[PDB]
């Protein structure tokens, strides 16, 4: 919910710096990812409604124990709000931030063998919307810069024409590029249209609307932080600053 | 044994899964509402001998006043409407329109993007299979009115099995000459010109006597839930406009003569109830495309 | 609702008679007994007195006529004129008695017209 | 079709052949003749 | 000799003889007017997210206020309209709506129940009979466009008689190959693709040469008097809706693909002029039915 | 609607005195009764609702041309509100009051051959409520006492025990019996407010419900519309 | 060939046609509501050591104060409730309650009288027909749980046809030993203990091997629309009470073990949907009868 | 030897392993409590002739105000409850309800997720196996009451071994005729009509004499821990409703006639102590489902 609310590149990377890896990993068993299932949608149909479960749903799924599953759990958390079930990763890796895993070699995780095409296909890039594809491409660029695979990232964009048009423009080592970026990455937000307490047909759409309706409740909740009215009560370390720089950028 | 099937029911391509939420549904509804006013503004212009009713309608639709220099295109709403139409047809078509742009355009007018208020009747005749024995020829042709021509050159009468699926509600069969039809494991009645059948009843057996060919004309009626603003005349015209304008030219897609054939073919595919909702939204989008493009040709 | 249909095939004759009574409306058609194809039991109509529906569905009672076709036609013509001024039971009772028993109608005026 | 009276329907009604003396006399005579 | 006839012209079942008086005609017109208000109010209610426009229209239509616990089906007005529709279709369907209810529902709105203000055009082509010699095969297929396929195997050319009903105004014939058609006892013209015919002139004769088959496509246009509120698009939709709901499931009745086939078939039967008036009133009733069901949906 | 509103024997007899036989005979051609039909009741069921047609429905039906048909038409008007289609009865007979037909010999009608059991079966007495049955028994007693068939009416009541319990307590020709009668015969009255504008499953129940709901409107507006045509006659 | 049918499905007697209008439906609902308050007031009187709560409840129900030397019978409401129960069962019942009496009793409380606000599940299993070939014996026992015992004496395996009607929603078949069952014109599956069936899916064929008898246990569930106050436990108690009191003792009627069998049997009769509405009102009246008679025994 | 077993005990399909934590248990209890308010409000609306009590309770249940022309189904709460029910039944059923939705709905009302406060009695009779000699026939029918029919065709008396499992508390055996039953390696007692048995005592031997068949009727009672809000009548009604609506139609699952059969079958399978916990939550969920649909019906 909090990760889906971020609407700018600066906010997204700032959230990932303060968020540990354990938030990406889920400890609920879930179900196997790719299955043709029948779900109940009584608002629309009397018969059961066919659908296919996927990894970018908002509900936890079972994940492979390899490094591929860990990266695929991080991206699903960013684009869908929930991760997958990969237990016994370890204290050392789980305490690191999401940005450290994606960008830093000191974590101890080796990810240079990853194939962006296979990861995108397993994440069902075809079913993703524009904001979801932009968020995943941000994760790919950070991984490419960590492994020195910038050339491979560019070629993968050349093969996929729709991905090249929406590819965010920022150098993963320079903070000046992040501040200038004006891409809108928000998935949930205050809706200008009429939003009703109604169900959706597919699993992805229904789960997304739950976060959208939950965010509205979160926005008016006491947990939400109102910068306009309570800026002085925020701690100085985590207070918003114009000259905000990620470490090493 | 030979098997004959309808040509338009073969291999329905997967439809898009984007722009089918509440926010995008209201965008299509707003476009349909505002495109209707664009057409109606032309009639009001004639009465007052002034272009100010058209300027008002165009400004709301396009967020900009029309100019005599350039051709009227419709602005951001037209670009968004064209792209969502492409995405609805095929899964391979990109979803390039941002959510924020859909968010802003859906706030122009007050509507509810509910696509299950009413129903519409679609007249495509689904013939999943016609099973015929050896030494008999069966030809199925047509979608709105299916003509099945059957000739047997064997010694005796042959039995032909008809399978109309499980989705269609009513099928009426009319023969050139009186014939006999009955369900599986039922007695065969006297020869009669017109049969009314329900496809859920089961496979149907037709006696084909040796001699002159027998032709059966089939008409079907299927009810599909659609929004109140649905107009089949405008949806059908929009389907032809989009096909001619190259909005459906994507790789590995099937092409259909009418929206009637398109919606029934996806209905009869495996897990076809998922496709019906998306195709209905595409129909409303095509209704807006027909009115917008007729007012502003490009 | 009462409706009745009579099909008379005289063995001693060349013509047949079809008599139909729907309520108090009597219609007849004289048909040829020759030239019939296997499809229909009636030849071409030679004399017409209205429209008769032979496809009516109901119980069929087989009887043998005791009068000639000319005698049956004579009573049918007379019964048509007196259809409005006679009850249905009288219209039937007089017809059945003459066809089946060769019994002339008791009504003297009706007997004269026949 | 004109309105139907009850005249025809009373004629085809079944009769009490045993209770009626005239009907019983007639069937005894025919049985004897046969 | 062989005889071929159109499938939809065979044995038109008798239509109802009730609810055709002036008062009943007003009831059908009022139902159409009030149903149109109902379908418009539902659009306004959906746009404004308010039930005020729909409650006002439903109360006028059903004489009752919508309730959450109950089910909205149209009320007593809906019950009468559906049952009168069945009565029109067949004489076997009963008349179960009292005259008091018909008079009450006709007073809701003030309209003139005139079914002859305007005209409408129907496109069903009537082929009453096609007569062919022994060695020729003739097949008739279709109602909106009749395709007649004819093949001659005999030594000499065959004369084939085409009889179109006296009701239809204009019939246009187009052949796959040029052919000769002329009226009875009239000279044969040169072979041409298209003929325009008036069926009242008389039976037509077509000369079939030996060889490849000839297919004739027939289209017809007939004008039938209808009220001004008549809408063929809405009437056709209502006809299919009534069939799917089982309203026309009556014993010993014939079934048709469209309202165009129904009205033309009943016109071509004996006492057709009397039958057409009832069918037109049924057309308006079906128009009211379609707008009422679309406004109040049942899954 | 007027005949169904009467709730006492003396009101009902008074109404029949002023009402000509024409009001008990319909000019609508109607349908043949005793027919098994399927009707549409969409408020309750999606499927068609089986029912059977009867003479005591509120809708006019085809009637026979005999005397039996005319008596059945009179009773149907009393119990259901509508008569039957019997054409060309006669101007003189149609001008006479309903009570004149039932209780007077000057009309020229003969009703001695009537079988009360057959008439009740033709009117589907098994489906009639208590108020309808009491109204029917009133018409039988009036016909019986005119013909000198008082004994037959009593014997007919002995055979049908349930009809004997609800038999009206009035002797035709005696004014004291009518004055002191305390019967309730109102099929239609000012509705209890609990009544709603909802359909009923049966043909009889729905038609009776239609008369009940429209009584309030008829009560207020009948007098002026009747007078607008009655004056200058 | 032999035919076996359930005992309770045979010859449903005609039901009453009286006291089924809106005014009479409210009276039955009023009686149920006031009868429930009689039971509750008696419990309150016992706990509070005061007869004041019972006096109010009896006065409302019976229009008269309780008296020590007069038997507590429930007044005119009890007589009317008893008489309508007799009328509902059979068409031959007297049905003597006046309309003025029914209307005045429906004014004691305000209730809708709607009999379609809810639903109830009925467990009676309807085996309309079991068709067995020669040399086979089939026996059907029970209504709530139907046990079908089949013996194959002949040389080879026999096919047995099962017909469950078109009204029941679902039917579960369990066997003593694994058995094969399939629909008409369908391949037989591997033998298994339990089958779940939809009765509308045609007749079912059971393969009967030669040897030990095979016993099939059948359970069915049917949903019938009932008012919200419907309680199956109280309806069942009232049905048994009414039979013992003689309320159902009329000529030319059929008797059933439970209200479950009564309602299902009337449903399966020709034009049985007419009777099901009257049976539900009878069930509600029996629910009022049980509570009233338990509070005021006679 | 021949082996016979109860039909309902055979092959219990695995139950779901999702939505069994404290947060999900709170959501089911909240749904049951709110569904009970929904059914009581509808009764109050009928008695008060006002829709205010029902609209008041529907808003809490569905988080939305009822609007005319829109079908009342229960809102998002009904969607979550129906899909969670499917997951409890089978492990093949998908888990599609997000954790954010479960947490939000669980906060609507204050209630404990405790599922072990009270107990209930279940009457399914577990007959794990009946072992019989060669010349005898044994048939077992019924679940609530199990009738075992035994016929001996051999020369002498035979011994039939009865295994009732280890879970059931007491088993009462009634015979059509007096019969002898004793434990393993125990002298046979005198013939008696009835036997009260403890299933933990061990396998039981029945002497079957040569002659007329002997039928033994078995009744069993077992104790399972359930929440205080558990109502057996409501749970059973919901189980049949869920079956009719098709929520239990999943691949490779076993179907049971009653919830009593379902819970006993899962208890007797391996790891049945863990399965029975999930079944208890399903029973409470079915109780909420039964009350929700009876308040909001569909024709």
């Amino acid at each position: 919910m909090d990760v889906l609310s971020k609407g700018s590149l600066k906010e997204l990377l700032a959230h990932l710096e303060k968020t540990p890896l354990e938030e990406a990993i889920s400890y609920r068993i879930g179900t196997v990812p790719y299955q043709n299932v029948l779900i109940s949608r009584n608002e629309y149909y009397n018969q059961l409604y066919p659908d296919t479960t996927s990894l970018i749903d908002g509900v936890s799924r079972e994940g492979q124990r390899n490094v591929n599953g860990l990266i695929m759990s991080i991206i699903s958390y960013v684009v869908s709000g929930s991760g997958h079930y990969i237990p016994n990763i370890g204290f050392m890796l789980l305490r690191r931030s999401i940005l450290d895993i994606l960008t830093k070699h000191d974590t101890g995780l080796v990810t240079n063998n990853l194939n962006y095409g296979i990861i995108a296909r397993n994440l069902t890039v075809s079913k993703m919307n524009c904001e979801q594809r932009k968020r995943m491409l941000i994760c790919f660029k950070l991984l490419a810069y960590k492994d020195g695979n910038q050339n491979d990232y560019e070629i993968y964009l050349n093969q996929n024409i729709p991905l090249k048009q929406i590819a965010p423009n920022f150098i993963p080592g320079d903070m000046r590029t992040v501040i200038h970026n004006q891409d809108q990455l928000a998935i949930v937000g205050i809706p200008a249209y009429r939003l009703t307490q109604s169900t959706e047909l597919s699993i992805r759409d229904d789960n997304a609307k739950s976060y959208k309706l939950g965010y509205v409740d979160w926005y008016n909740s006491n947990s939400f932080l109102r910068e306009r009215s309570e800026f002085n009560l925020i701690r100085l370390k985590d207070r918003d600053t114009k000259y905000g720089k990620l470490n090493g950028w | 044994a030979n098997r004959a099937t309808s040509a338009f029911l073969d291999n329905p391509h997967p439809v898009g899964v984007n722009y089918v939420d509440e926010g995008s549904r209201q965008f299509v509804a707003v476009a349909e509402l505002l495109a209707s006013k664009l057409i109606d503004s032309s009639r009001e212009s004639d009465e007052s001998n002034s272009d100010v009713p058209f300027v008002q309608a165009y400004s709301k639709f396009a967020d900009d006043n029309p100019r005599h220099l350039r051709v009227k295109t419709g602005g951001k709403m037209a670009n968004a409407l064209t792209n969502v139409i492409r995405s609805y047809y095929s899964i391979n078509a990109p979803a390039i329109v941002p959510q924020v742009e859909i968010d802003r355009l859906a706030s122009k007018a007050t509507v509810s993007g509910d696509m299950y208020n009413s129903y519409a009747i679609f007249n495509s005749v689904p013939i999943v299979e016609v099973l015929s024995p050896a030494r008999t020829t069966v030809s199925i042709v047509g979608s709105d009115r299916a003509d099945v021509t059957m000739l047997n050159t064997g010694a005796g009468a042959a039995n032909i099995t008809f399978n109309f699926g499980q989705i269609a509600e009513t099928v009426i069969l009319k023969g050139s000459v009186p014939f006999q039809l009955a369900r599986l494991n039922q007695p065969m009645p006297a020869a009669r010109f017109t049969y009314k059948l329900r496809p859920l009843d089961g496979p149907f057996i037709v006696v084909l006597p040796v001699g002159n060919p027998l032709v059966i004309s089939a008409t079907a009626a299927t009810r599909i839930q659609v929004p109140l603003a649905f107009n089949k005349a405008l949806v059908e015209s929009g389907f032809q406009t989009a096909m001619n304008d190259g909005l459906f030219d994507i790789q590995n897609v099937n092409y259909y003569s009418s929206f009637d054939e398109f919606i029934i073919s996806q209905y009869h595919a495996q897990d076809g109830i998922n496709r019906v909702s998306t195709c209905v939204i595409l129909g409303l989008a095509l209704q807006a495309y027909d009115q917008m493009r007729r007012a502003l040709p490009v | 609702a009462s409706w009745q249909l009579y099909v008379i095939h005289p063995v001693q004759g060349s013509l047949g008679l079809v008599v139909q009574l729907m309520g108090d409306a009597l219609t007849y058609n004289v048909f040829a007994q020759y030239g019939n194809t296997s499809a229909s039991e009636f030849g071409k109509t030679v004399l017409t007195g209205g429209a008769t529906n032979t496809a009516l569905e109901g119980t069929k009672v087989k009887f043998q006529t005791k009068v000639t076709a000319q005698q049956a036609l004579a009573l049918t013509m007379a019964l048509k004129d007196a259809a409005s001024m006679l009850s249905q039971g009288e219209l039937i009772g007089y017809f059945e008695q003459y066809i089946n028993l060769a019994l002339e109608p008791d009504n003297l005026s009706l007997q004269d017209n026949m | 079709r004109t309105v139907a009276d009850g005249t025809f329907n009373s004629m085809i009604m079944p009769r009490a052949v045993i209770a009626n003396e005239r009907e019983h006399f007639m069937k005894t005579r025919i049985d004897k003749i046969e």
